[PDB]
């Protein structure tokens, strides 16, 4: 009886907090059309350090 | 005889809090539910909830969820409207409903308009209201009286002391500034006006003021 209802024991809530997102991340997907590969390809002859 | 039988209309401010007395009689007042019908001042009924008669449990429609206080007296089979933090759509004729239950509500309380609004009263300001050339109508010459600001309602405007309801259509007093004009048309043949007064009879008993204010030609 002290809160709010004349009878005692038992009760009803809903309880609603708006959601919102603080941080939120992505995975994403590759095509493998998109995909490249770059190869460096190469032969020794005379060469320098450089 | 039962009959649902309410506190009077009580005039209110914002932030107070008013209850709303039902008091139920001519039924064993336990066997019913007891409701409430929110009728705005102009819009239709809007019903508040009820409590249970026998429990004393309220329940309240969403919109009147939290605002309100549905608390009954079981003994003397009163029923309460209880509006706590009065705001102006608190203004509103409100009905205690008793419960048919899913056939509905049977009858009601004689109806409590609380009226929630800040102003102090104030007396009208009342004009005898003189016609000109495109004033008259035929024999009939109109005449007027412009009461304005006064707050609250109402004001009794009667015509020579209400010998004059004849041509009279008293129009329903408005709300400006929170304070009140209603303008009364008396239809006074041309032949009575101003040969005979035709005078303007403003009583306002909450600013206690009886203006009378005769119209005489500009």
């Amino acid at each position: 009886w002290g809160n709010g209802c004349g009878l005692f024991g038992k009760g009803s809530i809903d309880t609603c907090a708006k959601f919102s997102c603080t941080s939120k991340a992505i995975g994403r997907t590759i095509q493998p059309e998109n995909i490249k590969y770059e190869v460096g390809i190469f032969v020794h002859g005379t060469t320098t350090s450089e | 005889q039962v009959q649902l039988m309410e506190s009077g209309p009580e005039l209110k401010k914002p932030g107070e809090t008013v209850k709303i007395s039902c008091k139920a009689s001519g039924y064993t007042f336990t066997d019913y539910s007891m409701h409430w019908v929110k009728q705005a001042p102009g819009k239709g009924l809007k019903w508040m909830g009820w409590i249970n008669t026998g429990t004393g449990e309220p329940t309240f429609a969403a919109d009147f969820k939290g605002r309100f206080a549905f608390s009954l007296e079981t003994s003397a089979s009163t029923a309460y409207l209880q509006i706590n933090n009065l705001k102006n759509e608190d203004t509103a004729s409100y009905f205690c409903a008793r419960g048919v239950g899913l056939y509905g509500v049977d009858y009601w309380g004689q109806g409590t308009s609380v009226t929630v609004s800040s102003p102090k009263t104030t007396p009208p300001s009342v004009y005898p209201l003189a016609p000109v050339c495109g004033d008259t109508t035929g024999s009939m010459v109109t005449l007027g009286c412009l009461v304005k600001g006064y707050f609250p309602e109402p004001v009794t405007v009667t015509w020579n002391s209400g010998s004059l309801s004849s041509g009279v259509h008293t129009f329903p007093a408005v709300l400006q500034s929170d304070l009140y004009t209603l303008s009364s048309s008396v239809t006074v043949p041309s032949s009575t006006w101003p040969s005979e007064t035709v005078t303007c009879n403003v009583a306002h008993p909450a600013s206690s003021t009886k203006v009378d204010k005769k119209i005489v030609p500009r």
